[PDB]
RNA sequence: AGGAGGUAAAAAUG
RNA sequence: CGCUUACCACUUUGUGAUUCAUGACUGGGGCGAAGUCGUAACAAGGUAACCGUAGGGGAACCUGCGGUUGGAUCACCUCCU
RNA sequence: CGGCCGCAAGGUUAAAACUCAAAUGAAUUGACGGGGGCCCGCACAAGCGGUGGAGCAUGUGGUUUAAUUCGAUGCAACGCG
RNA sequence: CCCGCAGAAGAAGCACCGGCUAACUCCGUGCCAGCAGCCGCGGUAAUACGGAGGGUGCAAGCGUUAAUCGGAAUUACUGGG
């Protein structure tokens, strides 16, 4: 037990790191979505995956995977992002969400058309 | 392939100034005949190189790009002309190299080994339900 | 300043001959549409550039300086063309500038 | 069965 | 009323502490890639290795000093009782 | 990094960002040792007759050519298919 | 709130289906396009990628992201080494 430590060193509630730098407990961050890019996989896998480095609006300068087809973006290209990492790419710990402002979504991907922000097709 | 050094004569201003430094009352009397350069930027011709040599920040070559060497080494105007000849030369055709580099790199005997690989740690994923 | 031109010359072979690699049964007998060329060793680029290619271990060209390049990730032939061209002018470069 | 003593040459790399 | 002493906020200035961004350039770390050459380390890895300290060196590492086992190896041949 | 100590090399105290989803302990198994034991085989020792040297027949490589068909190509290919 | 008209008329999509953790086949492209919280799926026969059929869960809400706690006896006085 040792009470006599334990009441000089008491239990230390240990702080987690975040998965998410961007700032605190933020839902979404606007990025400045800089540099388009395209880089290959680890171990796992081997691809040729869309990708694109984020100037944030609250000053960082991260980077963050483009999950999708449609390639709505450029240079600038403000965009928002969610949370979450790929576990692929070693360094990406953030997403481009496919309906932002400026990014749009996807055409015909039905199945779980919630994804990528696609507008349902009432057709 | 074919290379002969033109260097325009009637379009480069030569002029010829005063030299500089220690030996004498003879450097600063008739040292006149020591080179000084005045190449403009309108004497091109390539359309897109004169630009990148005026851009890209280098000496001999100022924020206008009038160009000039002042070659203080040499006792003849004769030296003086030649020797400043060669470094307009040595340094518009050497900055003027805007190497055609190239790229890329996507992993192709990788995945001719890791491809194998990983499908065959299905095995170890097996260590469940029946 | 001085003109330097990077004119192609008449004595190179632009012949559309057989392919150098793998590709199944159509490597071993047709083998088309890749250019093979040789650049004829004896010819002009006055001496200057002839042997002194020749004193460096080199890959696509020949013991005597017939410079042999293979030009392979090209569709078209204009650009195949434009694959074995491009490759000589920088190639002869390289073991010269 | 205990016990004492004696005994031997180098040779790299996939 | 007017004048004046003392106290005081703000401002200015001199000289420091501390803290936060940014800084050409440069070093160390990780990762992918695995292009290069090496094949250290692991059977005693063909020189057993590890720790501390010192020097050397293109790289793994090498060598001297001391310590630990988180190291091996114990047959025949000759002879004797 | 800062503090402290030291002549110096450094020592002591002691993080973070970042990055991976593994690192590690125990004992179990085959393999190798110029490791040992025990044991076998023309392995050696004890002898006999051959190859290699000469010519000839045949096969392969290399070379050459309009083609010298192709495959096998350490033991276990080369009088092989 | 009650009475009458009242054509079912005007009133259902979202996620997921390899396991974790309820639910299956086929087609198209071939470590390419892409997916995911974890292990991982995709090398011309993909129950994991895209679509279609069907199924499961929930419901005017359903998923995703982020934050706190439990899970976590991974700060253990309760209650560890």
């Amino acid at each position: 037990a040792t009470v006599n430590q334990l009441v000089r060193k008491p239990r230390a509630r240990k702080v987690a790191k975040s998965n998410v730098p961007a700032l605190e407990a933020c839902p979404q961050k606007r990025g400045v979505c800089t540099r388009v890019y395209t880089t290959t996989p680890k171990k796992p896998n081997s691809a040729l995956r869309k990708v694109c480095r984020v100037r944030l609006t609250n000053g960082f300068e991260v980077t963050s995977y483009i999950g999708g087809e449609g390639h709505n973006l450029q240079e600038h290209s403000v965009i928002l992002i969610r949370g979450g990492r790929v576990k692929d790419l070693p360094g990406v710990r953030y997403h481009t969400v496919r309906g932002a402002l400026d990014c749009s979504g996807v055409k015909d991907r039905k199945q779980a058309r919630s994804k990528y922000g696609v507008k349902r097709p009432k057709a | 392939i074919s290379r002969h050094v033109a260097i325009p004569d009637g379009e480069l201003e030569i002029t010829a100034i005063r030299a500089q430094g220690a030996g004498g009352q003879h450097v600063n009397k008739t040292s006149t005949a020591i080179h000084l350069r005045f190449d403009i930027r309108a004497s091109s011709l390539p359309e897109y190189y004169k630009e990148r040599l005026l851009a890209a920040s280098h000496h001999l070559i100022s924020s206008d790009g009038v160009i000039v060497i002042k070659a203080q080494e040499y006792r003849s105007q004769e030296l003086n002309r030649e020797a400043a000849l060669a470094r307009l030369v040595a340094m518009i055709k050497e900055l003027t190299t805007e190497k055609k580099a190239r790229r890329p790199t996507r992993p192709t005997r990788a995945s001719k080994e890791r491809r194998l690989a990983s499908k065959a740690q299905k095995s170890s994923v097996k260590a469940m339900r029946g």
